[PDB]
């Protein structure tokens, strides 16, 4: 299982538990 | 009396009772070519009354084999390890059914 | 392994018996090895270093 | 150069610690364990600098407490002595962190294994190193909070966490005399650091005024010290912690609970041997304690039916007799025995762990029965190590454990006779459940199920080539070392490890040996290997089960419950304490009894006084 | 529920898809920091003793042999 | 972790009261009580219950665990558990 | 109430300094076992005092009290390192007392409990809260590598140095401090999650992850290097202890 | 209570065989004799005056 | 199940505030008597004794004459 | 055996033999039909 992508997208959880916005606007 | 409540309690304590002592007869029997004869030696002694009637002789015989029980247990005795008690018991349990996370807390306005 | 009545054991790998073996007799040579060269020395008789 | 020996792990365990989401379950792992390797590599080149090229290696880094004449820094002392405990610490927390990979592919919480098991290396790397009381004790704290953090690696576990907690306070509880030590041996030097009071720490022969009575300066302070080391080496002391330690993982256990912080009660002896031998007094306690530790454990660990268990109780043993190698001013046995011991336990562990989680993750005797020909190669390892760990003559272990005996037989004091005692008797008690763990298990017919025998899964090859290493190791370092450094007056040690003139009983060790005592623990060996296995595989009719009526059922449990120290001390201390922090402080100290002063005290003292003064 | 927590230490099988990536990015890290006190280090690892046989440190180290006497300390 | 269904358990069950030798192997039935069907003795109750552990590492608690007094509760159950 | 144990509790010890131990020389000396005699049984019947509660407020405060406790035995026994390490261990009792209020007041915030009945398995979840937590834990701990631990060393160093009793009741004080924090932080963020009673949860946002960050740095600087608190201050500490005595 | 009882006996061993040690005075037989260094027992390189 | 409070359940609520005031309770009785004095007027009173008897002996080995304290 | 009870036990667990596995008594000590030839060969040839 060394050589397999791995099943995940993005890291699980949210930083500060602050949900990103829509894409192209700042914070 | 007629009053199978008292007889279904004998017939429940000599099940456990039996259970119970087959369980400490394979923990002393570390080995198993003994476990068979030990093992038979229980089974025959259960069957030694094996006819009781009176009520009047059934407290008595219950108080000696739970006296007689009690005096070898083997301290260590055979618990599964992810039983309640064993050596992995609550290893990774499963997540609780329902809990949610909420995510903006904090905020103002 | 060939499957029973409940043991359908599984034959170690091929590196799991043949490394075992020829790495366990060389600890059984080394014994005999230690016992011929430096074995006089603990038995009380023939003290070696110029005795 | 001499930094990255110890800063590298620590960084390793800090990037993998906060980007744990950026690495994978094995990126962590083919990480730290790389970095921990290259640490192991730099080790051994020190080694070969240092230990035979003779010159060590001095640094400071920085003041840490620059406060008047109490000059606290950051340096470490690479000595000829330290180098080698580097050598043992890097090579199997590297061949652990090998190990690990494959037992923890399967456990999710990966990365934070191997985060913990580099911050114990950090920290044990920082203690060995170190040349300062007061920078050794942040090591000394330090692994024993990396020994809770990785007993308590299962927060779910409910065992575990009290497992950790009461390990923690029995700890406290024993390094409490080392803490004690730092701040004891200031008060007559002015100064903490190492090469400051080896060169002049005979000079001071003046006493005290302790709490009771006045005694002696020095062998108050080496008395502390050895208490400190009680908490960290399961002395008689308090030894309530390492029995049930090994309710975590397994690749932890074989560095924390028989490779390493087993060092570290004896190391405090070794590194510091120029100020014990100036307190004879200390020495001769120090001696009964780890005799009486050594004989306790090694009758302890035979009735016991798990793995783990009872190679703790080995482990104490080993202890025990290194703790009175240290006691006798022959520490040259003490270090040669620490370092057969972080091989030929680590593997055993290794094997044990091995079969366990091989197994269905079951570690038992009463229920597993014989497997030994399922595969070869780790019973073959565990094999090799059970021999060492018996001494079988011409293997790494006699060479230890042989000189030991014969060093205890020779010396006359009143411990040394009744240690040797102790330890003749022991042997038996080892060789007897060592043999007892290789014959009721693979040498037995199968008492498991059904469906754990068709799930067999061999060792895989990453947590093999540990063993295959360990066990390379454990047959030639023996050998190797009998004569490079227990050889009547070797040069490489210089200062590292110093004996006084007047306790020095080497050479009358070997050639007044009266040949009739330096080859009888073999014989209890072989005594030992016959009656474990007529009890275990023959004669097991009568000789096993004794289903008496009294006085053999409570010695059963006697021993089960290791001498009911575990009720004894709980009920008599923690459990008074306890009550009495709630019946006693918080009833007639603060809360009822002085409160008599705030409300309800004289509140209604003033709905009285203040009424009946308007009419 | 375990992805909603963030569990900055990663998740119980967190695996990133580039994880190789990041491991590799993290390895050249440890190795462009570890320069520095490796550098920082060549200053310092005072050893009065000379060795009986050559050693590989003289290269980067010149703190040996020279801090002789102890009387102008 | 296959967690094996009832096709795979339904024989080695029976197996077990299938091995007793006080009940005769000609009529045992999956489902079935021993009590008067098989005409089984009122103490081997729980060595059925023993022998079956022995083969499926499970140990019911004792308050129910000689509630079992038939064969379909003892397959149920241990199908039931899932550590079995 | 996070200043209540931060500069409101540092008023009467600080005011021994300035007040009590220069302007009476001469009366310190002679009352020293009295000062002795009710620290070294507060630091132990306090301590004790702590293990059998249950708010999670009143803990802290219980461990805040043995602290002052501790560093009043490391003040009145006058040497130029322990009053040092009394003002180093106020200092950093003051960063850590003040944290963990923080750390048991954001979960108050949220759940409004106060209770360690209903706190369990907080570990699973918020994590970063629960790493935080076990920082200032093992800060209050009394670990070496952080603040508090050059704090109470020189205490018992002072204390020692002077009294040989005195030093030993006050390290039973860092003994006993592992029996109510340490089961504290095992007991609130690391047992059994029940959702019985903490149905949901949120972890630390950007406010309170920031508001610990110069606790956290403050804390490893001083205790790391603590060199410029007592570079800062050797004069005025000398000062301080030789006064009305010319010897 | 009970346990206190095997407690004492327990440890009774350990301190009953240690007294047993003192019953047969191994200090007195040794089979050779203190040892001796040339210098006054080295005085010069254990301390003393030079 | 939208509430971020706890259920604040009522046999936790008696044992929570019940011991937070325990003045009523600790007033008179045989116990506390015996508890109080040999544990805030014994106990204090020994340490001090052992403080003044090794500031004491500390004085007499330097030799210089013990101060009335 | 008799008992009552031991036939069944003895008669259920049956596959404790697996022949291969029946008895490992002469897998107690694999290395000894190498260690010897080997000791044997180095002894007899530097002579
Ligand atoms: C003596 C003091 C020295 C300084 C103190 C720092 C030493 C290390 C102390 C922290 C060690 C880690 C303990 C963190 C808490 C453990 C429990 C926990 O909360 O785990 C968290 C935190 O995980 C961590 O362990 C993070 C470790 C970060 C610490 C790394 C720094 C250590 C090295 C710094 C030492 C100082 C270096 C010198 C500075 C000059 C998340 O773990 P998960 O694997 O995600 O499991 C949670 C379950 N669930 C996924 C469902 C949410
Ligand atoms: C090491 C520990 C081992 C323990 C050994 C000591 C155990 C105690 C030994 C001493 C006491 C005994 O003999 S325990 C023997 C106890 N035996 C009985 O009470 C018989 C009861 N009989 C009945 O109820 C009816 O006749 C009938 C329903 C037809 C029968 O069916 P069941 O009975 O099925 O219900």
């Amino acid at each position: 299982r060394w050589a397999t992508p791995g099943h995940e997208e993005r890291p699980k959880g949210y930083f500060m538990n602050r949900t990103p916005p829509a894409p192209g606007q700042s914070r | 009396a007629a009053y199978f409540a008292r007889r279904a309690a004998q017939k429940e304590r000599v099940r456990i009772l039996y259970r119970r002592a087959l369980k400490d007869t394979l923990n002393w029997a570390v080995h198993r070519h003994i476990f068979y004869r030990d093992a038979s030696d229980l089974r025959e002694k259960f069957n030694v009354n094996q006819d009781v009637e009176d009520v009047d002789r059934i407290d008595k015989l219950i108080a000696h084999g739970e006296a007689e029980y009690n005096k070898w247990r083997h301290p260590d005795p055979y618990i599964v390890p992810w039983a309640p008690g064993g050596s992995k018991f609550c290893r990774n349990p499963t997540p609780p059914a329902g809990i949610e996370i909420v995510y903006n807390y904090g905020l103002e306005d | 392994g060939i499957t029973y009545k409940g043991v359908t054991v599984h034959t170690p790998k091929t590196w799991h018996t043949v490394t075992g073996k020829g790495l366990c007799a060389v600890m059984w040579f080394w014994i005999l090895y230690r016992a011929k060269q430096d074995g006089p020395v603990v038995m009380g008789w023939r003290h070696p270093w110029d005795g | 150069m001499y930094l990255l020996i110890v800063f590298l792990p620590l960084l390793g365990s800090s990037v993998a610690g906060f980007f744990g989401r950026f690495l994978g379950s094995e990126g962590s792992a083919i990480m730290t364990t790389t970095c921990v390797s290259f640490s192991s590599i730099l080790s051994l080149i020190a080694f070969y600098e240092v230990a035979l090229g003779a010159s060590a290696c001095y640094l400071r880094i920085a003041p840490w407490i620059s406060s008047e004449m109490f000059d606290a820094s950051w340096g470490f002392l690479f000595d000829s002595l330290t180098v080698v405990m580097l050598i043992v610490v890097t090579f199997i927390s590297s061949l652990v962190h090998l190990y690990s990979i494959s037992y923890m592919s399967e456990d999710p919480h990966s990365p934070r294994f191997m985060c913990y098991l580099s911050i114990f290396t950090f920290f044990m790397l920082m203690l060995v190193t170190g040349d300062n009381f007061l920078q050794l004790f942040l090591g000394w704290e330090g692994v024993g909070l990396a020994s809770y953090l990785l007993i308590h690696f299962w927060f779910t576990r409910l065992q575990a966490d009290k497992a950790a907690i009461k390990a923690m306070l029995v700890n406290r509880v024993g390094d409490f005399g080392l803490a004690l030590g730092i701040l004891g041996c200031f008060t007559l030097f002015q100064t903490v650091d190492f090469s400051t009071i080896f060169a002049c720490a005979s000079v001071p022969r003046n006493s005290w005024i302790f709490c009771n009575m006045r005694l002696n300066a020095i062998s108050l302070i080496c008395i502390l010290l050895f208490i400190g080391a009680v908490g960290k080496s399961a002395q008689i002391g308090l030894h309530t912690w390492l029995p049930d330690a090994m309710e975590g993982p397994t690749p932890v256990s074989a560095l924390i609970h028989a490779a390493t912080m087993v060092t570290a009660g004896v190391f405090m002896i070794a590194r510091c041997s120029p100020l014990f031998e100036y307190s004879p007094t200390a020495l001769i306690v120090i001696t009964f304690a780890g005799a009486m530790t050594s004989f306790l454990a090694a009758t302890t660990g035979i009735l016991q039916n798990d793995l783990k268990r009872v190679i703790a109780y080995s482990t104490c043993s080993q202890l025990g007799y290194m703790i009175f190698a240290c006691g006798i001013s022959n520490y040259s046995v003490s270090v040669f025995h620490l370092m057969n011991h972080a091989f030929f336990k680590a593997l055993l562990f290794l094997s044990a762990g091995s079969v366990i989680h091989a197994m269905s993750d079951e570690q038992d005797m009463r229920k597993m029965g014989g497997l030994a020909s399922s595969f070869p190669l780790t019973y073959a390892m565990m094999l090799i190590g059970s021999l060492s760990l018996i001494g079988f003559p011409f293997l790494t272990g006699f060479y230890s454990k042989d000189v030991i005996l014969e060093l205890a037989y020779t010396k006359y004091t009143i411990s040394g006779n009744f240690a040797f005692w102790l330890g003749s008797v022991s042997v038996l008690f080892t060789s007897y459940y060592s043999f007892r763990l290789l014959f009721l298990t693979f040498l037995v017919p199968t008492n498991s199920f059904g469906r754990d025998i068709s799930r067999c899964h061999d060792a895989p090859i990453p947590m093999a080539i540990p063993l295959i290493l360990l066990a390379l190791g454990s047959l030639f370092v023996g050998y190797l070392a009998k004569d490079m450094m227990i050889g009547l007056g070797t040069n490489f040690w210089a200062n590292s490890l110093l004996v006084l003139p007047k306790n020095e009983i080497l050479a009358e060790s070997e050639f007044a040996a009266p040949t009739i005592i330096k080859l009888i623990p073999i014989l209890f060996s072989t005594l030992g290997a016959f009656v474990a296995y007529n009890v275990n595989l023959v004669a097991d009719q009568f000789q096993r089960a004794f289903q008496t009526s009294t006085f053999c059922n409570r010695l059963y449990s006697f021993f089960n419950k290791r001498w009911f120290f575990d009720q004894v001390l709980n009920d008599f201390l923690v459990r008074s304490f306890l009550r009495f922090g709630y019946e006693v402080s918080f009833e007639a100290l603060d809360k009822g009894a002085i409160e008599i002063l705030g409300p309800y005290g004289i509140s209604y003292t003033f709905r009285r006084l203040a009424e009946r003064i308007s009419q | 529920f375990r992805a909603k927590v963030w569990s900055m230490t990663g998740g119980p099988n967190c695996r990133p898809k580039h994880w190789r990536r990041n491991t590799a990015i993290a390895m050249f890290g440890v190795f462009l920091v570890c320069i520095p006190i490796a550098k920082l280090s060549a200053k310092l690892e005072q050893r009065p003793h000379m060795p009986v046989r050559p050693i590989p440190s003289q290269i980067w180290c010149k703190n040996f042999g020279t801090k002789d006497d102890y009387e102008k300390e | 972790d296959d967690h094996l269904s009832r096709e795979a358990v339904v024989d080695r069950v029976l197996d077990v009261v299938k091995s007793f030798p006080k009940v005769d192997p000609s009529k045992v039935t999956p489902e079935v009580h021993f009590q008067n069907d098989l005409g089984l003795d009122s103490l081997d109750t729980v060595e059925i219950v023993m022998a079956i552990e022995e083969e499926f590492k499970l140990e019911i608690p004792d308050k129910e665990a000689d509630k079992i007094d038939s064969c379909s509760l003892a397959i149920e159950y241990v199908y039931n558990h899932p550590m079995s | 109430s996070v200043i209540l144990a931060g500069i409101l509790l540092k008023f009467g010890t600080y005011g021994f300094l300035r007040f009590s131990i220069p302007m009476f020389p001469e009366a310190t000396l002679c009352f020293t076992p009295f000062i002795y005699t009710l620290s070294a049984i507060a630091i132990i019947y306090t301590s004790l005092t702590t293990l059998r509660q249950i708010d999670l407020k009143k803990i802290i405060a219980y461990s805040s009290v043995a602290h002052m406790n501790l560093v009043t035995i490391g003040m009145f026994s006058l040497n130029i390192q322990g009053i040092g390490g009394s003002i180093l261990l106020m200092l950093s009792h003051g960063l850590v007392s003040s944290a963990l209020f923080l750390c048991v007041g954001v979960l108050y915030d949220r759940h409004k409990t106060r209770l360690v009945r209903y706190y369990g398995g907080l570990v699973s979840t918020m994590p970063n809260f629960s790493t935080i937590f076990f920082f200032f834990t093992l800060a209050n701990m009394s670990l070496p590598g952080t603040s508090s631990f050059i704090g109470e060393f020189l205490i018992l160093v002072g204390a020692f140095q002077r009294n040989s009793l005195v030093a030993t009741l006050a390290a039973l004080g860092m003994i006993l401090g592992a029996a109510y924090s340490l089961w504290l932080y095992n007991r609130v963020v690391s047992g059994n999650l029940k959702p019985d009673f903490l149905h949901k949860f949120s972890d630390l946002n950007g406010r309170e992850v920031f508001i610990f960050i110069p606790f956290l740095v403050g804390l490893v600087w001083m205790g790391v290097y603590p060199k410029v608190f007592l570079d800062c201050m050797h004069t005025s500490v000398s000062n301080l202890v030789q006064h009305g005595k010319f010897h | 209570y009970e346990a206190l009882a095997w407690l004492s006996g327990g440890l009774g061993f350990f301190v009953g065989l240690g007294l047993l040690a003192v019953l047969n005075d191994k200090a007195s037989k040794v089979p050779f004799t203190p040892r001796v260094y040339p210098y006054d027992n080295l005085r010069v390189e254990l301390g003393g005056e030079p | 199940g939208g509430g971020m409070e706890t259920n604040k359940n009522k046999f936790i609520e008696d044992w929570g505030s019940a011991r937070e005031n325990l003045e009523h309770n600790f007033r008179w009785t045989r116990r506390n008597f015996a508890l109080i004095g040999i544990f805030g007027i014994a106990l204090p009173i020994i340490v001090y004794k052992g403080i003044v008897k090794d500031f004491h002996m500390q004085d007499e080995d330097a030799g210089r004459p013990h101060r009335k304290f | 055996p008799l008992g009552t009870t031991g036939e069944f036990f003895r008669r259920r667990d049956e596959w404790r033999k697996h022949p291969m596995l029946s008895n490992q008594m002469r897998h107690a000590l694999p290395g000894i039909g190498i260690g010897v030839g080997a000791f044997c060969v180095y002894l007899v040839g530097e002579q």
